C-alpha cells in the first residue's frame, strides 16, 4: 500500500518516501487427530462378529 | 421328588429335615479315582481362533 504526498509546487526533495515493507501469512501444521480402539483376541473370537459395521 | 409332576422323579421319597447321611472314604487320604461314564455323561470341543492382524 502506498500513501502519496500534497504539495504546492510537487518537489519533494526535503521529505520521505514510501517504503517497501514487504509481510508474509504462514500456514502451520496442526495437531494429528486420532481414534483408536483395542480389544483382545478372546473378545473376537466368541462375541465380535459383524466388525466391520 | 415331585407332586405335580412325578414323571420326573429320580428318587424313591422326599429328603426331610433330620435325614442321616454320610461321607465315602476316610477322613484325610489321598487317592486316585477311577471313572465310569457313558458317552453322554461328558462333552468336549475347542474354538477357532481368528488371526492377529
Amino acid at each position: 500500500q502506498f500513501s502519496s504526498l500534497r504539495t504546492p509546487t510537487g518537489d519533494i526533495s526535503g521529505q520521505n518516501k514510501n517504503n517497501l515493507i514487504s509481510g508474509k501469512a504462514t500456514g502451520r501444521v496442526g495437531n494429528y487427530i486420532t481414534v483408536a480402539v483395542e480389544y483382545q483376541q478372546l473378545e473376537e473370537a466368541i462375541k465380535l462378529n459383524q466388525l466391520e459395521e | 421328588y415331585d407332586t405335580t409332576n412325578p414323571q420326573y422323579n429320580s428318587v424313591s421319597r422326599q429328603v426331610e429335615a433330620g435325614d442321616a447321611v454320610s461321607v465315602v472314604g476316610t477322613a484325610s487320604q489321598t487317592m486316585k479315582p477311577n471313572l465310569f461314564y457313558n458317552k453322554f455323561f461328558c462333552g468336549l470341543g475347542s474354538i477357532p481362533l481368528p488371526k492377529l492382524h
